[PDB]
């Protein structure tokens, strides 16, 4: 064989409901966490931390509880916290805090009402008054507050008003990232955490984890062996940043505060751009597949492909997607996701709702996260002595 | 689930897979749910771990297998993990909306090593071993200090070098012996 | 006034509502005053067809078990043909189908014997199993138990410390030997009366019948050698929780190919996983296990369960061959002054609603004319007629069931049911008797037989054998499975004394130990 | 409003009373479904010194 | 663009209720939905003749109102006015679906 | 837009509307109604540059042998919200200033 035309996986990772690829594999292979797995999950979820210095004037170095700062031994992590870890990871009831308040029992919708009597007046800047007058026309009536130069405003019968209402939805369960997960623990700075969509954070960390599972501490390592042109990225998604996508329609239509270039974070390519920008400096080809569910495979293909064509010698591949209020609603309309209310009536727990190939199976449970692989030619992998987890035949 | 099982059985049958030689099926979404655009990646990661361990995970939620699946003789549907004496190759599949079928085939690394000579193999061993130690070390350091991730700021080059690095395909960095950084040395041309 | 409006009207309506409240409240008070909370809560309906769990995929588990066994041999986890392997082979045989044979044959044909002794062993044992599976391919699945009959052993260590264990009996290596021992009886049953025997109704009551006993013992001997099939049989089971006799009987029925509906009063994921694990291990070709929530305290659950069983449109559409109504509640610690709402509930479950469950089945069978399919009722009687003591209404419930023997002849439902009353003796490890396990070894030294859950289940399945079922269609059968406990005078005093004997010996060694430490 | 008065409050209290009624009613239904009228009437106390 | 005029770009603005509103009428379901979103500032009562409900809002709940802003991007490159896929032969059902 | 904005205002909708929001769906429609192809279908995204990315991916796929013909190129719409955000980026010309 020509090793320049053999493609191998050299490291990989994921961010998902069970943490990362290690912790997920413990649950998938054995059905319980190891000691290490419990510690790792407790760290990921922010239950524990290293300390190194004085505690209460005494020196101490080792693990401490993340709230109290009391010392903790490894042996006690699993008994003390595994129950909480299991309750707040995997497929479970939707935790509204992980979605900024979204509760499927109180899904908000707006409803119209038409004015039946001239309203009691209220006060604003001249500009706001004019804006009302412009939208509502001749049912709106504005007059100065002559002392301040503000204005006071009345509405008349025959204009209209819009009012929030709540509906109870039937998709109450999802596969959710472990509660308390935070990009900051990996070292990503607060400024980036505030600027980018959450899926970008999932991708960045899955990428770095993959680098480390490849045994590489600095991507510039490549530039000893290969030219800065020869490194590619083909990571993609079912859709872009769900926060930006939603906010740009919905929340700006409600005149809320925003960072202004928000549109760019809604594009699929932007997560790949961020990976390049902060870690790689590459000049090489960057491509962006889209296949909702199948996108990761499309990425892996496009990667193999691009390397075989010679336009890159390494590529970063894989993909992501988020979980959100609106996506959950539309996949229920498609009857693609399992109905939590019906499943409860059939005596199923949230963890049993996704059950492929069974007689009683009735749809998937939606989830969020990312997964990434580092792929390269076998020849290059051998030159740099990176581990090899499999051959892409 | 019925369509996919049929497709895999049809592939195996029409390429003449020997009767009785059934593939072991993995159904990861029972555990993780469906992270749409990420999904294949997790499945691929699991398959790489299967190659590494010889252990095939089962669908713990598989309480009763649908009778319609009995006709798919080339597939076993495990509900518990099975330890094998090794795995040679795996398949991954996906069926995205808009009629996008996707498929991929992985093979065990020993088959690649079997294409080298012993010396080249042992040299590779050396490098991956040395690198492993370095990695293990770095990993602990970043973990303890909440700094596994550590972003760049400057390019490895500078703004004059920029175009020239973009035009000399043999431009390579060196490790700078004073800073430990990787940089395009001023005399890279 | 000009607008014909009034606020006080709202209050007037509200006051009428106070009266609604007081009216209804009084009735609750009256109810509770004659019933108690344990009763009130114990009679609520929990039955739901939506919560039915159905297990029938034995074909898939057969391939998984065959592959697991192949690799366990390769890894040297299985090195010698032990009874556990023989039991696993029997389970694979009971699940044999053409696809499984092709699957096994492929692995054995391509087994690389050059890689070591374990691969050669896997090929040899696999070839033998393939041939055994071919022989039974067209045979009905059979329950065949290969485990070793155990006996109680209570040990006090040298420091003085108590430990109960089930140990293999030195005299009994196979169920054939067990049947021979049961047929032989003991010194306490010398005029011997066999430890397991059938009684016949005489003018003076139920007397030992040598002929019927020989038929039952022959059924057990055949069952031990050749196995028992329940293929195409429908069974309703109550009281088959973990560590119950019913759980072992359930294993036997599904291994013999039965369709079994099992009931649970506590429906949870852990309980469904328990039954799933049982079916995956013991389910045969053509068997089916249906698990449903069910409270034997509720008349409505009783009705709803029986309707669901018989309904051909929204139910199982079955017709029952057997009933095993073994649900029971422990009343331990209740004397004559402590008959409480829990004793009422226990009595209702074990006697009143059992009788209604039977009546409901009769109603269905009569309403559809299935007159040539009377069901056998294995009726769980007890040798305890108040001789253990402090057990609430348990003895009265069990004695009350005995009346059915006469009612089968005196009423018009014999055409739909037939009675087989099992006087179940002391069965070790059960939730009702586990607290007495420690003295079971002492009790056996007096010449009686106590039973493991396995041994008692084997006896009961023997009552479901075709020869016994045919007998039940002649006349009600009374099976004494007591092991001779009825021949021990003052069982409670003896038990109390032996429980003391253990404790004294233990304490002395412990006191010496503690003093030696001090 | 000037007098801090409202008619609707009377109805609100009345509605809460509907809930009292429905709550208690359900329990009777459940009771009767497992007992029957001959039982219910046959167990009432009549003793009086 | 189905009505979009850059001189009248619509946005929604909040107002907070300063007096209990004059009541209005709906299905029981809509009433419950208001009661669910607004909580204790919402008050609902039957129309006992029809089984519809009538609803009041109280001081301290809120309302949302359209306003128009004049935007400064008034020009675009636009498909010729009157362009229609139907002229090519694409059926009306697909034109309505995609 | 409709899936966020208009459903939040409780307006009428065709229910599978989500699928029409995905980029791949236009390519699916081309295949469905005209082609019946079994071949590879891929979906590039590069806002402005996407057509070139498509043309590349096409050339590429043919050269790799996985297809012998490909349909390539791309699209985009004009809308209220897009216009607003590209003005926030100062990427588009200001009509008032130009006048």
């Amino acid at each position: 064989v020509d090793l320049e035309k053999v493609i191998v996986v050299t490291g990989f990772a994921e961010v998902g409901p069970w943490g990362n690829s290690r912790t997920r594999w413990e649950m998938e292979a054995y059905g319980e966490f190891s000691l290490e797995g419990c510690i790792e999950m407790a760290w990921i979820m922010g239950l524990i931390k290293n300390y190194n210095g004085l505690i209460k004037g005494k020196p101490y170095s080792g693990w401490v509880d993340a709230k109290t700062g009391e010392p903790v031994d490894d042996k006690d992590v699993k008994p003390k916290y595994e129950k909480y870890i299991l309750e707040h990871s995997g497929i479970r009831l939707i935790e509204p805090e992980l979605f900024g308040g979204y509760d499927p029992n109180k899904k908000q919708l707006l409803h119209e009402v038409v004015i039946q009597e001239d309203l009691d007046p209220f006060q604003c800047s001249a500009e706001t008054a004019e804006q009302f007058k412009r939208e509502h026309g001749d049912k709106v009536e504005i007059f100065e507050i002559p002392e301040s130069g503000e204005y006071t405003v009345r509405f008349k019968k025959g204009a209209t008003l819009w009012i929030p209402k709540a509906l109870r939805f039937d998709r109450l369960v999802a596969g959710q990232i472990p509660t308390g997960w935070d990009a900051k623990r990996y070292g990503i700075p607060d400024d980036i955490i505030q600027q980018v969509d959450p899926v970008c954070l999932f991708v960045l960390v899955s990428t770095v984890e993959a680098l480390l599972s490849s045994g590489i501490t600095d991507p510039y390592e490549f530039y000893k062996y290969v030219h800065v042109s020869e490194l590619g990225n083909c990571i993609g998604s079912g859709m872009g940043g769900a926060t930006a996508l939603r906010g740009m329609h919905r929340d700006r239509f409600l005149d809320k505060p925003l960072q202004n270039d928000i549109l760019q974070e809604s594009f699929i390519n932007t997560m790949s751009a961020w990976v390049n920008m902060l870690l790689l400096s590459s000049s090489g080809p960057i491509k962006t597949p889209v296949a909702a569910c199948a996108t990761a495979v499309e990425s892996v293909d496009v990667g193999v492909e691009t390397i075989l064509e010679g336009k890159a010698r390494i590529c970063l591949v894989g993909g992501f997607d988020d979980f959100g209020e609106e996506g959950s609603y539309e996949f229920a309309n498609m009857k693609a996701t399992s109905n939590a209310v019906d499943e409860f009536a059939h005596g199923r727990t949230p963890q049993e709702m996704s059950r492929p190939t069974t007689t009683t199976r009735n749809g998937f449970m939606e989830s969020q996260g990312s997964g990434v692989q580092v792929i390269m030619t076998a020849k290059l992998a051998l030159e740099m002595g990176v581990p090899i987890y499999g051959i892409l035949a | 689930d019925k369509n996919e099982s049929s497709v895999i059985c049809q592939q195996l049958a029409h390429l003449g897979r020997k009767k009785g030689n059934a593939v072991l099926g993995i159904f990861q979404k029972y555990l993780t749910g469906h992270p749409k655009g990420a999904a294949g990646a997790w499945m691929l990661n699991g398959c790489l771990q299967v190659l590494n361990t010889g252990l095939v995970p089962g669908n713990r939620n598989a309480d009763n297998v649908d009778k319609v699946m009995e006709q798919f003789d080339y597939i076993v549907y495990p509900n518990r993990s099975i330890q094998t004496d090794g795995i040679k190759a795996f398949s991954v599949t996906s069926f995205g909306f808009g009629q996008k079928g996707a498929q991929c085939i992985g093979v065990h690394p020993k088959y690649l090593y079997a294409t080298l000579d012993e010396q080249t193999y042992n040299e590779y061993c050396t490098k991956v071993q040395a690198r492993q130690k370095k990695a293990y070390r770095y990993f602990h350091n970043g973990l303890i200090n909440n700094t596994l991730f550590q972003a760049k700021e400057k390019a490895p080059y500078t703004d004059e070098q920029l175009s020239a690095v973009l035009l000399n395909p043999d431009a390579r960095v060196v490790e700078d012996k004073k800073t430990g950084q990787l940089i395009f040395p001023p005399n890279f041309m | 006034r000009y607008l014909k409006l009034d606020i006080r009207a709202g209050d007037k309506a509200y006051q009428a509502s106070q009266e609604s409240a007081k009216v209804l409240q009084s009735q609750l008070d009256l109810w509770l005053a004659e019933h108690g909370d344990f009763y009130a809560s114990g009679i609520e309906p929990v039955f739901s067809p939506l919560k039915a769990r159905v297990y029938d995929s034995s074909w898939n588990w057969a391939r998984q078990d065959a592959l697991s066994m192949y690799y366990d041999i390769i890894f040297g986890r299985l090195k010698t043909v032990d009874r556990e392997i023989v039991s696993q082979c029997i389970r694979i045989m009971n699940r044999a189908n053409p696809t499984l044979l092709e699957f096994m044959q492929y692995h054995i044909d391509n087994c690389p014997t050059d890689r070591g002794e374990t691969y050669q062993l896997a090929k040899e044992l696999g070839a033998q199993l393939i041939e055994n599976c071919k022989e039974v391919l067209n045979a009905n699945p059979v329950y065949k138990d290969v485990a070793i009959p155990t006996g109680p052993k209570t040990t006090i260590d040298a420091r003085g410390n108590l430990k109960y264990e089930e140990v293999p009996r030195p005299s009994c290596r196979k169920l054939e030997h067990y049947v021979q021992q049961m047929a032989a009886g003991g010194k306490i049953s010398e005029y011997t009366i066999p430890f397991l025997h059938l009684r016949k109704k005489s003018v003076m009551g139920w007397e030992y019948n040598k002929k019927l006993t020989s038929l039952y013992l022959d059924c057990l001997e055949k069952a031990a050698r050749d196995g028992l099939t329940f293929a195409g049989k429908y069974a309703l089971m109550t009281g088959a929780g973990a560590g119950s006799i019913g759980a072992e009987v359930l294993q036997g029925l599904i291994s013999g190919g039965a369709h079994v509906i099992v009931t649970t009063s506590r429906y949870s994921r852990e309980v469904t996983e328990y039954y799933q694990s049982m079916y995956s291990r013991y389910g045969a070709r053509g068997s089916q296990l249906v698990v449903v929530p069910f409270n034997q305290g509720s008349v409505q659950d009783v009705n709803a369960l029986v309707e669901y069983i018989y309904d051909t449109k929204n139910g199982l559409g079955w017709d029952l061959d057997y009933i095993v109504p073994f649900a029971a509640i422990s009343e331990q610690g209740r004397q004559i002054d402590g008959i409480d709402s829990k004793s009422e509930l226990a009595h209702r479950i074990m006697l009143t609603n059992l009788i209604r469950l039977l009546g409901a089945v009769k109603t269905q069978k009569a309403s559809r004319g299935y007159e040539t399919r009377p069901a056998q009722v294995i009726l769980p009687l007890s040798p305890n007629h108040g001789t253990f003591g402090s057990d609430g209404l348990y003895s009265e419930s069990k004695l009350g069931l005995e009346t059915l023997f006469n009612r089968w002849e005196s009423e018009n439902w014999s055409n739909y049911l037939t009675i087989c009353g099992a006087i179940i003796g002391w069965t070790r490890g059960t939730g009702l008797m586990s607290g007495n396990n420690i003295v079971a070894e002492a009790v056996e030294k007096f010449g009686v037989r106590t039973f493991s859950q396995q041994e008692m289940a084997f006896n009961l399945l023997g009552l479901m054998a075709p020869t016994i079922v045919d007998l039940c269609q002649n006349e009600p059968v009374c099976a004494d499975l007591n092991g001779g406990l009825q021949f021990i005078p003052n069982l409670n005093e003896l038990m109390t004394r032996e429980r003391k004997n253990l404790t004294e010996t233990s304490e002395i060694r412990q006191a010496v130990t503690k003093e030696t430490a001090a």
